[PDB]
Order: C-alpha cells, then sequence, then structure tokens
RNA sequence: GGUUCGUGGUAGGAGAGCGUUCUAAGGGCGGUGAAGUCAGACCGGAAGGACUGGUGGAGCGCUUAGAAGUGAGAAUGCC
RNA sequence: GCGGAAAAAGCGGAGCCGUAGCGAAAGCGAGUCUGAAUAGGGCGCAUAAGUAACAGGUCGUAGACCCGAAACCAGGUGAUC
RNA sequence: GAAAGUUAUAAAUGAAGCGGUCUGGAAAGGCCCGCCAAAGACGGUAACAGCCCGGUAGUUGAAAUGGCUUUCCCUCCAGAGUGGAUCCUGAGUACGGCGGAACACGUGAAAUUCCGUCGGAAUCCGGGAGGACCAUCUCCCAAGGCUAAAUACUCCCUAGUGACCGAUAGUGAACCAGUACCGUGAGGGAAAGGUGAAAAGCACCCCGGAAGGGGAGUGAAACAGUUCCUGAAACCGUGUGCCU
C-alpha cells in the first residue's frame, strides 16, 4: 500500500508483511480478546456491608415468644431498614488473559482488519521542531483524517505526544504499546514506516 | 514464685485419663526457700532444687 | 466496539431462581418441598448413605507405597522416526526436540510402533521388545 | 480452596486406564471356617466399583 | 415452504424472551421542555412498549455488546 | 516474577495436564497381574485427543437461598430492688 | 558537627471570543463565523463553556522549620604465611527415664524441638545429624549474642481512582451523633438532606385578638412563601352523569 510523508505528499509505497496485515481477519477472536481487555480495566473496588459488618445489633430485640410479634433475632437481620444486605459485591478482580496465541491472533486479525477498510495510514517520518498542537492539526488535515485517530511511533519524537496531548480523538502510541482495545478504541490507524518494522519484528 | 538462679515456674499442660481425655494443669517447679547471697548481703529466697546440686552458697 | 457479536454458543444467560412462577423456578426454587435438602446449607456430605454403612467403610484397605518407587519417561518406537538415519538419539536430545520434557527417574524405550531409520539410541532402559526392534533395522541400543 | 481427598477412599480403590474404579471385596479377613473355598477364591479377586456406587462417591476421588 | 401427528398439568427438567441499574462504542432527543408524575377508547402471543395531552423544570433514550445489589402480595417480615 | 500506565506486549517452561498400561510392591511394558502354566480369567492395547481460556449446569469448602430458637462458652457490669 | 543540593510545609505567572444571530428569566444550548492548545483537568458562573471566573499545561518561587542525598569534618582500625610439642573451642549442659507439649505426625516402629521432675556424658584419639536402632559413609560443630532488605498491617497525611452508594442506600452518623432517648451500670442507641439564579423572604389595603386567609407587589414560577424541587398510593372530602 501507499507511503505519504507530514505535509501529505506520495513518498513511493511500502509492503507490510502479509502474515501481520495479510492474514484472514477471526472476528470472533478479537471480540473475545476486546471482552477480556474491557473486563481487565475493571477496578472492582465495590463492598457492602453483611448482616456481621453492619454496626451493633447483638442482643435479641425481644423474647422469642409471648408478645405476639414475629421472632426476630438482631435489629440488623437483612429485612430490617438498616440491616446487613444478603449478598451483594465484594472486592473482586475481573481479569483474565486468553492464552498468548489468541492474543496474538487478536492483534493480527483487528491489523489486518484496518488494512481491508482502507483504515491504516502509513506516514515516512512524523516528527515536530517543538510541541506545538496547531501543527499536529493541519497535519491531520493534509493527511485528511477528520475522524478519531490512534497515532504508533517509534523513532523516540516526544513533540508528537505533546502536539497531539489536547486533540480528543486522537492517541499517540510507542508501537510496542500497540493493543487490540487501543486499535478498536479509534477509527484510523496512522503508522509510521519505523513503527511498522518493529510491530512486525514482534509479530 | 520463681527460681532466681535460673527462672523456672509453673507452666501449663494437660493431665491425660485413660481415654484421653484431656484438662489442663500445670508443672511447678520443685521451689526451695533457702539463705543465699546473689547480691552480696544474704537473702531467703525461691531457688529450684535443680539450681542447688551442685554448687549454690546457702 | 459498538456491533461486537461474541461467538454464537459460547455465552448463555444464567439461570436466576426465586424469581416468580413463570420461570418454573419460582418459590422454592427447583428445591422441592421440605426435608433436608430444601433448607440453606442442607444436603449430607459427599458419600454419606444415610447412616448405611458407606461403600469405602465396607472394603478393605490394600498395598503400600514405595518411598524409591522409579517411574521413567516413557519413549514408543513410532516417534524416533522424527530423527534423520544413522543419527545418535542421548536423552539431552530427546528432551531439546521436545519428545520427553520432564525426564522422571530416566528415559525408556518401549517397543509399541514401529522402527525405519537405523539409529543409536541411548536410554536408562529399553523394553526387550524394543531392544530387538531397534537392532532389526540395524540400529545398537546402549544403556547410560 | 482445593478440594480434598477422600483418604480413606484414596486407600481403597484404584483407577483404572479406562477411569472407572477397581476394589477389594470386603468378606477377606478372619471367619474363614465360615466361607467356602470357592466362597474364598472368588472374594480374593478384585472387584469394581458399581455405576450406582460411582455416582454417590466420584467426586470424593477426583485426584 | 408443505405434509403428518401433536399443544390440561403440581414437584421438576429443557428452551426462548421481557423489563430494571450501570459500562463501552455508535448514533440521537432535550428550556420550541429531559427524567419523574397524572390521564386516555393505542400496539405486541406474554413479560411489556408507544403516542397524545396535563403537571414538572434538567436531564434522558435508542442500537450492539458487557456486568449485576436485576423484578415481591404473603415471611405473626422491617421502617 | 521482571517490564510497564492499577496498561498491552515481550520475557519467565519452574510446574501442571495429556501422549501407556498392569501390579500391594520389586518390576515388567502393548501388555501386565494372578498362576507351576506356553492355560483361563481381571484391568489395559488393538477401536490416539488432548490442553488452555471463557460461558452455562451441578457439586465441595466457606454463614453458602433468607429469617427464627431454647441453649453453650469467654471477658466485663450489677446487693440504690 | 558543618556546607552544598534536593523534597515537604505558603505562593507566583499563565494562551485564546464582551464574535454575530435565534429561543429564552438567564445562553455555556441551536444556527453561522473565528481563535488558543506542552492548556479540550475539574469546578463555578441565571440551562450544557478550551477562549467569562477560579484554574489547567508549561515555567518560576521560600525568610523559617523538618526530612532526605552527597561531600567534608569528626571517630575508629593490624593481616598474610609456616608448623601440630602442649593448651583452648560454651556442664548440671547434651542426653536418658517419668509426665506433658510442639512438630502436618493423635505414642506410635517415632527420629526432630520444647517444658516440669529426677538421673546425668564426652569434651579433639572429641561431639551432633542423615525419621526407632547399630555399623559404614557423608554433611555438620550445639549448649553465647547481634544483624538491613524482600513480608504483615493502616488510627493517620498527600495526590488520585472506581461498569462502588445516592438520603429506608452509603458509615450508627450527608443534618451540632455516639447526640437525643433507654438503662443503677456495663451497655444499647435513633430520627432528621433540597425556597429561589438572586431574598428580590410578600411595602400597602382588607377580615381576624392572633393563627390563617384574600388582594396588591417580587419572581421565569408563590399551586417556589422560611422547611418552602418533584409530589405516587393508602386515607379524607366537595361536586355530579348513570343506578339504588
Ligand atoms: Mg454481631
Ligand atoms: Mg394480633
Ligand atoms: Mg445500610
Ligand atoms: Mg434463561
Ligand atoms: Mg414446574
Ligand atoms: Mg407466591
Ligand atoms: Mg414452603
Ligand atoms: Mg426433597
Ligand atoms: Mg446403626
Ligand atoms: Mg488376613
Ligand atoms: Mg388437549
Ligand atoms: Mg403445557
Ligand atoms: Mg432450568
Ligand atoms: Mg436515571
Ligand atoms: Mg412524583
Ligand atoms: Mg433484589
Ligand atoms: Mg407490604
Ligand atoms: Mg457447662
Ligand atoms: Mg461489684
Ligand atoms: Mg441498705
Ligand atoms: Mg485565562
Ligand atoms: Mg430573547
Ligand atoms: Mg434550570
Ligand atoms: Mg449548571
Ligand atoms: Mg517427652
Ligand atoms: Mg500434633
Ligand atoms: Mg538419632
Ligand atoms: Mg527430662
Ligand atoms: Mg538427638
Ligand atoms: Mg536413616
Ligand atoms: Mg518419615
Ligand atoms: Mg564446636
Ligand atoms: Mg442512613
Ligand atoms: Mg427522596
Ligand atoms: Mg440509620
Ligand atoms: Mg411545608
Amino acid at each position: 500500500l501507499s507511503l505519504l510523508k507530514q505535509d501529505g505528499t506520495n513518498a513511493g509505497e511500502i509492503t507490510l508483511n502479509d502474515t501481520v496485515f495479510g492474514i484472514e481477519p477471526n472476528e470472533k477472536v478479537v471480540v473475545d480478546v476486546i471482552l477480556s481487555q474491557r473486563a481487565s480495566l475493571r477496578q472492582g473496588t465495590h463492598k457492602v456491608k453483611n448482616r456481621s459488618e453492619v454496626r451493633g445489633g447483638g442482643r435479641k430485640p425481644w423474647r422469642q415468644k409471648g408478645t405476639g410479634r414475629a421472632r426476630q433475632g438482631s435489629i440488623r437481620s437483612p429485612q430490617w431498614r438498616g440491616g446487613g444486605v444478603v449478598f451483594g459485591p465484594t472486592p473482586r478482580s475481573y481479569a483474565y488473559k486468553l492464552p498468548k496465541k489468541v492474543r496474538r491472533l487478536a492483534i493480527k486479525s483487528i491489523l489486518s482488519s484496518k488494512v481491508n477498510e482502507e483504515k491504516l495510514v502509513v506516514l515516512e517520518g512524523l516528527t515536530f521542531d517543538a510541541p506545538k498542537t496547531k501543527e499536529f492539526a493541519a497535519f491531520l488535515k493534509n493527511i485528511s483524517v477528520d475522524t478519531k485517530a490512534l497515532i504508533v511511533v517509534a523513532g523516540e519524537s516526544e513533540n508528537v505526544e505533546l502536539s497531539a496531548r489536547n486533540l480528543q480523538g486522537i492517541t499517540v502510541i510507542p508501537a510496542e504499546s500497540i493493543s487490540v482495545l487501543e486499535v478498536a478504541k479509534h477509527d484510523k490507524l496512522i503508522i509510521t514506516k519505523a513503527a511498522v518494522e518493529k510491530v512486525e519484528e514482534v509479530l | 514464685k520463681e527460681c532466681v538462679i535460673t527462672g523456672r515456674k509453673s507452666r501449663s499442660g494437660n493431665k491425660r485419663s485413660h481415654a484421653m481425655n484431656s484438662s489442663k494443669r500445670t508443672w511447678k517447679a520443685n521451689l526451695q526457700k533457702v539463705r543465699i547471697l546473689v547480691n552480696g548481703k544474704p537473702k531467703k529466697v525461691w531457688v529450684s532444687a535443680r539450681a542447688l546440686k551442685s554448687g549454690k552458697v546457702e | 466496539l459498538h456491533e461486537l457479536k461474541p461467538s454464537e454458543g459460547s455465552r448463555k444467560e444464567r439461570n436466576r431462581v426465586g424469581r416468580g412462577t413463570g420461570s418454573g423456578n419460582g418459590k422454592t426454587s427447583g428445591r422441592g418441598h421440605k426435608g433436608q435438602k430444601a433448607r440453606s446449607g442442607g444436603g449430607v456430605r459427599l458419600g454419606f448413605e444415610g447412616g448405611q454403612l458407606p461403600l469405602f467403610r465396607r472394603i478393605p484397605k490394600r498395598g503400600f507405597t514405595n518411598i524409591n518407587r522409579k517411574e521413567f519417561a516413557i519413549v514408543n518406537l513410532d516417534v524416533l522416526n522424527r530423527f534423520e538415519d544413522g543419527t545418535e538419539v542421548t536423552p539431552e536430545l530427546l528432551v531439546e526436540t521436545g519428545i520427553i520434557r520432564n525426564e522422571k527417574s530416566g528415559i525408556k524405550i518401549l517397543s509399541n510402533g514401529n522402527i525405519e531409520k537405523k539409529l543409536t539410541v541411548k536410554a536408562n532402559k529399553f523394553s526387550a521388545a524394543a531392544k530387538e526392534a531397534i537392532e532389526a533395522a540395524g540400529g545398537k541400543t546402549e544403556v547410560i | 480452596p482445593k478440594m480434598k481427598t477422600h483418604r480413606g477412599s484414596a486407600k481403597r480403590f484404584k483407577r483404572t486406564g479406562s477411569g472407572k474404579l477397581k476394589r477389594r471385596h470386603g468378606f477377606t479377613s478372619h471367619m474363614f471356617a465360615n466361607k467356602s473355598q470357592k466362597q474364598k477364591r472368588k472374594l480374593r479377586k478384585s472387584a469394581m466399583v458399581s455405576a450406582g456406587d460411582f455416582k454417590r462417591i466420584r467426586q470424593m476421588v477426583a485426584k
């Protein structure tokens, strides 16, 4: 596929490795991995007090027989107004990983999908002399994005992260850090040639 | 109520029936009241028979 | 991300009891009526037979465990065909290739299958049949 | 926590290749005047756990 | 798409669904009036869902997926 | 566990399950145990699929679907009745 | 003991729209134009604000005190080789019996460790252990002491996070709550959030002793009137279309 410069002009064409960008996408696998990655983000910090954890409630409120009232054991029994909760949330992890081979297939398949959808723009360079959001915004018009976009860069270029930090739909990531959920969260995938090399080197 | 030389004193454990019912009991040290001088001056102190065995003041 | 479809049949809605009679699991919630099995925490321990002496106590204990029990990693001939002809098959070569991962007490070669190639196999033990078969092909067994 | 194996059972049953349980026979200590030699030969062999019993006890000896 | 035989049902097994709160992504509504609330002779096989109007005065649907403190008429239930 | 953003990968093969069973065991091994047996019989093989993860069902350990005793034990508080 | 650095405990500076127009009580909303962005965090502002305010990114800042890190001061200090005449190398100790306990190990064939009691070694030609015990071999040198880190927990502090609660929930406690109240006492232990953007919190008139009303006025609204967002149901009434 084609290989354009920051300015937006064509710079020949690059050849993506068909074992990473060519494979027939496995949608079912990508859905499993997306669900696992969403589940793994959960903090799970939710708790209630059961009848043991609620303040007080030690004594029998009134004698078992003779008063004409329903028998009761504690004022914190769960049918009482301020009483314990019967089950309800307990702090727990929601994280789980599919096997490594399934996780690699998922990233290969989501990346192949982007090529099929013509949502992957390969850039020769991408660099900025100084952190300037105005320049990064102009760049996105030249490349013709006008959507959410994941920008993948290798050649350190610290000025790219700063320049794109204040744009709302734009995420800049290393290349080592490319993940199924980050590619799925974003419409267009813009990647530098140097970054493509680093992604293929891993997959 | 403790050996001044060693520190022997009461310690708890079990009494056991045949049938192996257990109940708490103690083992007291064989403490004897004797005059010795740990500090220069003599004094009547608890000392275990075991501590007296061999070389003590009296 | 707005059109996620998990694989058909991979996920099923959990059954919730005690949520009305329409569901078929309302009220008694699948437990039927009364007795020990209807109660919270109810039910007898696993092999319990309501006081009839359980099976395991009707029958005797048998045998002992040997402190010095040797268990060998088993290699049937068939997998030795993997190797190239006139090759010297060691334990180290049998773990590198990935044929036996943990070499419990040693490597024993068993006959099961038939060998084609002419090898030189060294293992801790051979079955009489295995030895004959390795040799019948045109190889030498050594017992390291 | 991990399920615990029933140790009484682990000392009496043995798992076969097909995954069944093999056991010994009961009436095989003492009182041998009261049993015939045919009874003795038969009781001396192993036996399999019955389907009904196996259903009841299989979790006790998983592992 | 037809044909044939079926379709009473407690315990109970099996299936398909409705609705509730929250999350994500997409796409919307809303001071020209959100949710809630009241009323009605509307719609769906059921759970249920709209529409119109009053009240209300600022938030809320929908689609697909996900997660549950997810549905009450009975407990001499608790307030 | 290292690395990292309460990331994602990568690294990490120690270990676990499976690929062989039979026998109390020594052991032998597509067989093995019993047996004097080359017999018969038991369990196996000949009739190879497992494993990792998630989801449903059920079970186990946990209060384990919810409410309810009379009681038991431990440390205290009470002879202003 | 100094000194230097650095962090903490106050702060400072900080880009860009009073843009036009529509609806409206009000515009941050709609429509149409711009602009800043290392700043599109969060909150506030008469409805939903990157450009209105406090701020935010970035960049600065400390008289004083405390912490930390360095450096200096100060303080302290022998360590290899060769022999093996002799000497030393933890005693009521180790161990044993009896009785207990700890060991995953219930006295068992019961090693190992500890306690009480009684008995009681060897001591370099020495001693202990390898799950009764003996022999061989192997590995160790008890009966003296010290020792950071990797681990546990959080009354606290700072900064944050949540497919956690949203007033019968969440803490017992969003509110002067361990209060009121109950109990001789130990102890038990509640209920109870919302005017409006702003008090502009209803001058004045009228009935009434007042309460409370009706006007008038404020307000977008007063059927928002000082407990005052919404305002379901039970329950209580007035009126009346059909019936009795
Ligand atoms: Mg309690
Ligand atoms: Mg009554
Ligand atoms: Mg509560
Ligand atoms: Mg269902
Ligand atoms: Mg039924
Ligand atoms: Mg019912
Ligand atoms: Mg019943
Ligand atoms: Mg029953
Ligand atoms: Mg009986
Ligand atoms: Mg016998
Ligand atoms: Mg019919
Ligand atoms: Mg039917
Ligand atoms: Mg069912
Ligand atoms: Mg809501
Ligand atoms: Mg309402
Ligand atoms: Mg519920
Ligand atoms: Mg009711
Ligand atoms: Mg008693
Ligand atoms: Mg007293
Ligand atoms: Mg008196
Ligand atoms: Mg400003
Ligand atoms: Mg206007
Ligand atoms: Mg408003
Ligand atoms: Mg507001
Ligand atoms: Mg003892
Ligand atoms: Mg014990
Ligand atoms: Mg010994
Ligand atoms: Mg002793
Ligand atoms: Mg010893
Ligand atoms: Mg030994
Ligand atoms: Mg042992
Ligand atoms: Mg020594
Ligand atoms: Mg409360
Ligand atoms: Mg409320
Ligand atoms: Mg309360
Ligand atoms: Mg009022």
